RNA sequence: GGUUGCGGCCAUAUCUAGCAGAAAGCACCGUUCCCCGUUCGAUCAACCGUAGUUAAGCUGCUAAGAGCAAUACCGAGUAGUGUAGUGGGAGACCAUACGCGAAACUAUUGUGCUGCAAUCU
RNA sequence: CCUAAGGGGGACUCAUGGAGAACAGAAAUCUCCAGUAGAACAAAAGGGUAAAAGUCCCCUUGAUUUUGAUUUUCAGUGUGAAUACAAACCAUGAAAGUGUGGCCUAUCGAUCCUUUAGUCCCUCGGAAUUUGAGGCUAGAGGUGCCAGAAAAGUUACCACAGGGAUAACUGGCUUGUGGCAGUCAAGCGUUCAUAGCGACAUUGCUUUUUGAUUCUUCGAUGUCGGCUCUUCCUAUCAUACCGAAGCAGAAUUCGGUAAGCGUUGGAUUGUUCACCCACUAAUAGGGAACGUGAGCUGGGUUUAGACCGUCGUGAGACAGGUUAGUUU
RNA sequence: UUGCUUAAUUGAACGUGGACAAUUGAAUGAAGAGCUUUUAGUGGGCCAUUUUUGGUAAGCAGAACUGGCGAUGCGGGAUGA
RNA sequence: GGCGAAAGACUAAUCGAACCAUCUAGUAGCUGGUUCCUGCCGAAGUUUCCCUCAGGAUAGCAGAAGCUCGUAUCAGUUUUAU
RNA sequence: GUCUAACGUCUAUGCGAGUGUUUGGGUGUAAAACCCGUACGCGUAAUGAAAGUGAACGAAGGUGGGGGCCCAUUAGGGUGCACCAUCGACCGAUCCUGAUGUGUUCGGAUGGAUUUGAGUAAGAGCAUAGCUGUUGGGACCCGAAAGAUGGUGAACUAUGCCUG
């Protein structure tokens, strides 16, 4: 038998009809594998932080 | 490999659950009971006609077995597992290295 | 044999299943037949009903206690309750169970 | 010859015509394809390009999701605008009294509307109040909760739900879902 | 092919006007062995913009047939005649990419009276492309 | 047999500079690193824990978590035809603080400087940068410089 | 400015051979009951600051010094290299065109700078 | 492969050289100086390492527990391996710290089944108790063709689907090999490089060798040799005319123009090739699908029968010998 | 703001409020950008320049980038993927 | 199965397992073929796994349907900084 | 390259937290059309091996965008469905804590955890049809060498016998 082992011709032209795009980018980037310890916290100080803005505007109404 | 027949690793059973001291032993496989359900189903299929129903493996390719390490609480006397490496030899509680010593 | 993002299908049909299928083309042949014949059994004992009174049974598992369906025939304290003989009310159009 | 920078002869992609046969779904089109030509309302040229969209497109709306919208500050009166069905919920405790114009009403959605002292009017009879669409506040129902999208990018740790007829114990639970059964994905 | 792409030159015999920095110097270093290219004369950009003057008006090709046109389209820029658009391309004026970006790339015939024997060698060295200069010039007249 | 295994190809990649191998000096580890932050990877080949791969060795990227002595940097790797974001798990000997921030940085305050300031003096100033230009016109002084007049020369053999 | 303690960059700071070094500091230096460690109070541990010395350490200077660092009408726009031609040459290879452009070599110059605290002729 | 060759701490500095010390010498042990690593770190090699990662000493078990994230291979599935944290429990050190196996890059294994450990928890479905069995979580027993069937031969009695994706002829590229020829000229040639030769080198040509390759042909191009017959090439054996000689004659040898013209009869062998006998002016070498089988012949090779030797337990094998085997 | 961190009133992350207005911070281009579902054929390749490996070499075998032929006619190279 | 003074010979021109009918339209990763027109778009011989090497699955390349929006912010390119 | 059973995407249609008359019953101008309803299927709850448990801190959450609509007066503000990114809350499983109590071994309140589910978070489905795609079927059409079951042959021929 024997035939082609390997060749990467013709694959960047594939690459290239439709990709070779930067993903897009988002204000909030996700969180995954920051450290849990921090993420525990980030928790209880932004639920307190939401807690003195919602008493600020309740009393601006 | 020269492994002591003691060892001070944690313990999880409930009433310790911190490193106690443990007896070391090497695992057994214990005998096949003729009960257990693939038993009680292989002896049926075996039955009858059709000769030999489920396949038996020749191909063998290792040369040595993973030693099992059986740690026994001296407290609560939960047991615990602990696969070592391959070892062609194995011993437990052997002579421990003396480094200096002439042939 | 197995290609793209799909359901696992079970379709049996490995047997001689062709030899196997009935298509029911009598459909409205059949109830019209069914119409007829009870036609005939009506007018063959007229007055008499074509159909035993039946009793009223609760319907047996945890599933359906709720409901309550027509039973094979009155057991045979409520045949006694009411001062009919079984022999006597199977001949006056009424049904007997005597395993209720 | 060209070295295109482009594909050439590529349609638009986008419906321009509802795929419906419906004489007078293609009326009320016709309504708002003079208006979304003539009236420089951003409102009707939304209408025009709705009234296109396919029926997974187009989700009911129920009724208690406009109480919600009614909700908001400021749109007790706004008038609602569903491209579609609006249907019923039988989990309201109330309903106000509003104005809702719609393609369809359900049976429980045009009562309830009505005996709440609302209207339930066809789009053709909001373009004649609110020719330009002005205090209006469109609804559409939710895309994602329907049933397919459960399947859509199904993969190893994706979280989408295999596509699969039977349900239990039995059915895609051992290999590949169960640290037990050799590997979890 | 990128590089030409990017110059707007995507046909054979379409040309193109260039404001010389250094990053668009560079870019037409790497498009030098399939251009020729040169420095032009007054008479030649009016000739060009005159015949073979097109804007890009939503994305259409339309003639510079009246000066409203250029107006419409390039008055925010100060421009409100074909002279305008002319002066702010030859003395490269502070709205030179603007203007020049409205101009469709120019769509010449071949030249009359011929290329050199051999186009696609460099200008020096007897053939066409690369930087001819002033006679950019010459090679205008004959192809518009 | 092929071989490919983590480090392999990495034979003076990994190495380090010549004449300075050895112990690291400390402002690596003084430095702080704060989530947001451009940071250079290049790989230490005396500090084994925490190596970034290969690949990972002259890629610039953003920190997005801190840990005792090691940070994680988002890197896009491009697969295909495609990014895929990296996060790679890095001991800050293999991490140096990106030197493009702090010239981008800079060019923000002077930008704010002057235009604060033509405010101040009622004018415009204008801050866009530019592409070098062509220069302009010049005139040549011949005193001292009267030119010299060069012609190729004849050919030689020197060995 | 010197000196000590802790340092940053880690030879312009290293190496070799000479010479010099006020004040203070550092150092060598004296002793072995005690804590401590050694075959050995040599190292390490403790005590005295008492008996002595800048001999050494250290610091500075000297040397067509070795090494190191920097600079360049040094070499050299050389080697190499991206791009081009229906260029040369049987070929090996070479020239030209639009660009980028070394290393060795040579010459010259230099031989630590500095942060916190304390101290001194 | 390793209870240390793992983990922590501490102390020391390695290869080698010089100069010295009874037996003692090139190598035993001791001392000083020098010593950027020229050593050692299990095992291949690379990287890494000097008040250490190396050598020695002390204490230990982090080679432990729960599961998540990530990197490499990647489909961004699995496996292996690794990285950084979270929550425990520990080791070590005065401490800061470090430790989730081996300084880093290799050293390994799914479903089904069994076995052990854990939780002592769920089920055995009319209700209980106790055995037994079945479940949930983690290991082990293994697939080395290592993403993982349960597996010996022969066919010359043979069959089928195909394949010029692939061998055995010709043909094509190449020309190592084979064959033929040059240039330089150290030597040979009584003297004398070149009458005739010519080493060490070096440039070529040819396709009458064998290799190398697998482009054409496997819905078939009849595969050896001989016989017959025609033609072509020249690198010329003879014959014609000539030049050269270490050409006195005779003979011979080298060379030019030259393929016009000829180049045989036999023993043995299927032979091509070979080797003899003999004639001859000479008995040159080759091509034309290794010319030429609807031209022949069919001796060889290469179906089926059969014998022997060697091999095989055997069926059978032999590119070994032998005999008989339809040429449309 | 916090249950994380600092000897701390120190920091970390996420925030309230305020200041910096179109030269909102290089060039060139952009028949616009972003997003989703579903499915075909294919999974023998070959060639040219250049880099390049084995081989004496091959119209030989094997890789790198690009461009091509395959899948493509047309003018030229007589003829020729 | 027969029969064989043995050739795997003969057993109705059929024999290293006869003939007839059925199971049976046996299976085939291998051959061959596969029927009207025009218009637009338009490939792959590459990745990974496979008793995988003439085959599949998988990703890629391609078409179709669109959907959310309307210059938002992208690029097989340059410049500058690093 | 067909038909069928069961399916994936898209589209049209009816109704819509429901939906599907046709198994069947009624009826008929009689396989049609018209009508009926109990059940049942799918959907409206998930999760765990199972015993079992079982979805609102809040205007059913917050942040950055977001068409449309509202107030404006370049600009700006308000309201912001669908949808995108992100951080939370709720239900099931797993692990930790373990209140009053108790068939003293049961019970599980409260508070937690880089864990986990094909979930909730003001329903979206059901049904019919069409193209295309999937699987089983002879399965695009034609094609083996073979395997099995039941039968017919010694008029040829092989061998025995009998009579010539
Ligand atoms: C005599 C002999 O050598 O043959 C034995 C055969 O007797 C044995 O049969 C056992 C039989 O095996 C099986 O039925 C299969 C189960 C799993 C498959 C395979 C055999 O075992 C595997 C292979 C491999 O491990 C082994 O190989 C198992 C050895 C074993 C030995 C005794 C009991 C159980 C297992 C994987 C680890 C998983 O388990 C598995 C995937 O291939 O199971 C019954 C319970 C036993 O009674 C029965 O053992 C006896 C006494 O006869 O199976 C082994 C594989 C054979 O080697
Ligand atoms: N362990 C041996 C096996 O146990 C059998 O009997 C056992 C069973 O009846 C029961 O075993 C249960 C079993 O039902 C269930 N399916 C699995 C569960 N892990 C077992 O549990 C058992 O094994 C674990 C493992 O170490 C032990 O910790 C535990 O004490 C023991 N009860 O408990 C018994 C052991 O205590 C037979 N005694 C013996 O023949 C068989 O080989
Ligand atoms: N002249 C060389 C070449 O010869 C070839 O033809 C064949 C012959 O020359 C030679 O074949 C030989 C044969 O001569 C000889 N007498 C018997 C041998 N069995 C044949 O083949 C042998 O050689 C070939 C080539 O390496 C290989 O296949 C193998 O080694 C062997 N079978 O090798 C070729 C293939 O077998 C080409 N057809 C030709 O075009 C080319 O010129
Ligand atoms: N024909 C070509 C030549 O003839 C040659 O022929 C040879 C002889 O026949 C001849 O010799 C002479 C000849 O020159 C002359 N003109 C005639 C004379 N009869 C010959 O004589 C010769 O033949 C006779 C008769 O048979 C003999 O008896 C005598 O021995 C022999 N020398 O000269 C040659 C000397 O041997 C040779 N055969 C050979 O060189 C070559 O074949
Ligand atoms: N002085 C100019 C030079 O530009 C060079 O590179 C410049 C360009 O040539 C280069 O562009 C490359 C391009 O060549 C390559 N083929 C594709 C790659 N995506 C581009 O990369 C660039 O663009 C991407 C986004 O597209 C950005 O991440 C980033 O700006 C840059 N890496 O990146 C730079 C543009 O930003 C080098 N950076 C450096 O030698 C030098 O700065
Ligand atoms: N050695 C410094 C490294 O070089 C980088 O970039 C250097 C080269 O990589 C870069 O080369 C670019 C090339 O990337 C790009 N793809 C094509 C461009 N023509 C080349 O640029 C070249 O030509 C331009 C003018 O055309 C010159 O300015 C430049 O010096 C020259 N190298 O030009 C730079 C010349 O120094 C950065 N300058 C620097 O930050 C980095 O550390
Ligand atoms: N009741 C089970 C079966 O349902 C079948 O019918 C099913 C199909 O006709 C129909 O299929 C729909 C499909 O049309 C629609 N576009 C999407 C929907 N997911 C599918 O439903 C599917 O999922 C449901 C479970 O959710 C399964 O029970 C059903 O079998 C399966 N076809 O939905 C019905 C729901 O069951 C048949 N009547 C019969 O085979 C059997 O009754
Ligand atoms: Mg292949
Ligand atoms: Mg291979
Ligand atoms: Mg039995
Ligand atoms: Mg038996
Ligand atoms: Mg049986
Ligand atoms: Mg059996
Ligand atoms: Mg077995
Ligand atoms: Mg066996
Ligand atoms: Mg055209
Ligand atoms: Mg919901
Ligand atoms: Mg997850
Ligand atoms: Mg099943
Ligand atoms: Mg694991
Ligand atoms: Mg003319
Ligand atoms: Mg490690
Ligand atoms: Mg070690
Ligand atoms: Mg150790
Ligand atoms: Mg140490
Ligand atoms: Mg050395
Ligand atoms: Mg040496
Ligand atoms: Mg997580
Ligand atoms: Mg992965
Ligand atoms: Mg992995
Ligand atoms: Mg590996
Ligand atoms: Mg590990
Ligand atoms: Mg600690
Ligand atoms: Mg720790
Ligand atoms: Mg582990
Ligand atoms: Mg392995
Ligand atoms: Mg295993
Ligand atoms: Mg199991
Ligand atoms: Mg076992
Ligand atoms: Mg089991
Ligand atoms: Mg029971
Ligand atoms: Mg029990
Ligand atoms: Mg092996
Ligand atoms: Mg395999
Ligand atoms: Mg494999
Ligand atoms: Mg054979
Ligand atoms: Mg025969
Ligand atoms: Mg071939
Ligand atoms: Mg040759
Ligand atoms: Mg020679
Ligand atoms: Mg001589
Ligand atoms: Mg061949
Ligand atoms: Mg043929
Ligand atoms: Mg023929
Ligand atoms: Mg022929
Ligand atoms: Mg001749
Ligand atoms: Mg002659
Ligand atoms: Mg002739
Ligand atoms: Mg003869
Ligand atoms: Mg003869
Ligand atoms: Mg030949
Ligand atoms: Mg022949
Ligand atoms: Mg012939
Ligand atoms: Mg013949
Ligand atoms: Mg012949
Ligand atoms: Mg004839
Ligand atoms: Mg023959
Ligand atoms: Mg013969
Ligand atoms: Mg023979
Ligand atoms: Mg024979
Ligand atoms: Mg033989
Ligand atoms: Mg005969
Ligand atoms: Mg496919
Ligand atoms: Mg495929
Ligand atoms: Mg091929
Ligand atoms: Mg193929
Ligand atoms: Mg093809
Ligand atoms: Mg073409
Ligand atoms: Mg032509
Ligand atoms: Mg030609
Ligand atoms: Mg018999
Ligand atoms: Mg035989
Ligand atoms: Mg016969
Ligand atoms: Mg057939
Ligand atoms: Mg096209
Ligand atoms: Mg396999
Ligand atoms: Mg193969
Ligand atoms: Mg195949
Ligand atoms: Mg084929
Ligand atoms: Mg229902
Ligand atoms: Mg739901
Ligand atoms: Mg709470
Ligand atoms: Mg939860
Ligand atoms: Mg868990
Ligand atoms: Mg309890
Ligand atoms: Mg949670
Ligand atoms: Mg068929
Ligand atoms: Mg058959
Ligand atoms: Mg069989
Ligand atoms: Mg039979
Ligand atoms: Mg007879
Ligand atoms: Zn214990």
């Amino acid at each position: 038998a024997k035939s082609k082992n390997h060749t990467a011709h013709n694959q960047t032209r594939k690459a290239h009809r439709n990709g070779i795009k930067k993903p897009k980018t988002y204000k909030y980037p996700s969180l995954k594998g920051v450290d849990a310890k921090f993420k525990r916290n980030h928790r209880y100080a932004l639920h307190g932080t939401a807690k003195a803005l919602a008493k600020a505007r309740a009393e601006k109404s | 490999v020269n492994v002591p027949k003691t060892r001070k690793t944690y313990c999880k059973g409930k009433e310790c659950r911190k490193h106690t001291q443990h007896k070391v032993t090497q695992y057994k496989a214990g005998k096949a009971s003729l009960f257990a359900q693939g038993k009680r189903r292989y002896d049926r299929k075996q039955s009858g006609y059709g000769g030999q129903t489920k396949q038996i493996f020749h191909k063998k390719a290792k040369t040595t077995k993973k030693v099992v390490l059986r740690l026994e609480c001296v407290v609560c006397k939960t047991k615990a597992q602990l696969p070592l490496k391959r070892c062609k030899h194995f011993e437990l509680g052997g002579d421990k290295k003396q480094k200096g010593q002439a042939l | 044999a197995i290609s793209k993002n799909l359901p696992l299908l079970n379709n049996h049909f490995r047997k001689h299943w062709q030899e196997r299928v009935r298509v029911h083309f009598d459909q409205a042949g059949k109830k019209a037949s069914r119409r007829q014949s009870r036609l005939r059994k009506a007018a063959k004992i007229a007055p008499r009903p074509i159909d035993a009174l039946r009793p009223v049974v609760r319907a047996p598992t945890v599933k359906y206690n709720r409901k309550v369906r027509a039973g094979r025939g009155f057991t045979l304290a409520e045949l006694k309750a009411v001062g009919i003989a079984p022999k006597y009310a199977r001949t006056i159009g009424i049904s007997v169970d005597h395993r209720r | 010859g060209r070295d295109h920078t482009s594909k050439q002869h590529v349609r638009s992609g986008h419906r321009t015509a509802p795929k419906s046969d419906n004489v007078y779904l293609q009326l009320l089109v016709k309504l708002y394809s003079f208006l979304a030509r003539r009236t420089d309302a951003p409102f009707n040229k939304v209408i025009l390009k709705s009234l296109f969209l396919s029926k997974i497109n187009r989700p009911p709306v129920s009724v208690s999701r406009i109480s919600r919208a009614l909700k908001q500050k400021g749109a007790a009166e706004k008038t609602i605008v569903v491209v579609g069905t609006v249907t019923d919920d039988n989990r309201l405790l109330e309903f106000p009294k509003a104005t809702i114009a719609a393609l369809r009403f359900t049976a429980g959605a045009k009562d309830r509307i009505l005996k709440n002292g609302g209207e339930a009017i066809t789009l053709d009879q909001l373009a004649l109040r609110a020719p330009k669409g002005q205090n209006t506040l469109i609804v559409r129902g939710p895309r994602n909760s329907r049933e397919a999208v459960r399947h859509f990018g199904f993969g190893p740790h994706k979280g989408k739900a295999p596509r699969i007829l039977s349900k239990g114990r039995k059915f895609e639970r051992a290999r590949g879902r169960r640290r037990s059964r050799g590997f979890k994905v | 092919r990128k590089v030409l792409q990017l110059l707007r030159l995507t046909q054979i015999n379409a040309g193109v006007f260039v404001r010389l920095t250094k990053a668009t110097s560079e870019l037409i270093k790497l498009a030098e062995p399939y251009v020729a290219y040169g420095y032009p004369s007054l008479s030649t950009i009016r000739q060009l913009v005159y015949k073979r003057g097109f804007g890009k008006v939503n994305k259409q090709r339309i003639a510079l047939s009246d000066n409203a046109i250029i107006e419409a389209n390039l008055g925010k820029f100060n421009i409100l005649s074909i002279e305008d658009l002319i002066h702010e391309i030859y003395t490269v004026g502070p709205n030179f990419k603007q203007v020049s970006n409205f101009l469709w790339p120019f769509k010449l015939s071949n030249p009359n009276g011929g290329f050199r024997a051999r186009k696609f060698q460099h200008f020096i060295q007897g053939g066409d492309t690369g930087n001819r200069e002033q006679f950019i010039n010459a090679l205008v007249k004959q192809m518009n | 047999g092929k071989s490919r295994g983590y480090r392999s190809g990495t034979r003076y990649a990994f190495q380090r500079d010549f004449k300075k191998h050895g112990a690291i000096p400390l402002s690596t580890y003084l430095k702080v690193y704060k989530v947001g932050d451009i940071v250079d990877i290049k790989a230490n080949g005396s500090i084994q824990k925490g190596m970034p791969h290969k690949y990972y060795h002259g890629k610039t990227g953003i920190v997005y978590n801190v840990t005792k002595s090691s940070v994680g940097v988002i890197i896009n790797k491009v697969v295909g035809n495609r990014y895929i974001e990296k996060r790679v798990n890095l001991r800050v000997e293999h991490v140096k603080h990106s030197a493009c921030r702090q010239e981008f940085l800079n060019r923000v305050k002077s930008n704010a400087a002057k235009k604060r300031e033509a405010k101040a003096n009622g004018e415009t100033v204008y801050l866009k940068r530019q592409a070098a230009k062509p220069r302009g016109s010049r005139i040549i002084s011949t005193e001292g410089n009267i030119p010299q007049t060069l012609a190729p020369v004849a050919y030689e053999t020197f060995i």
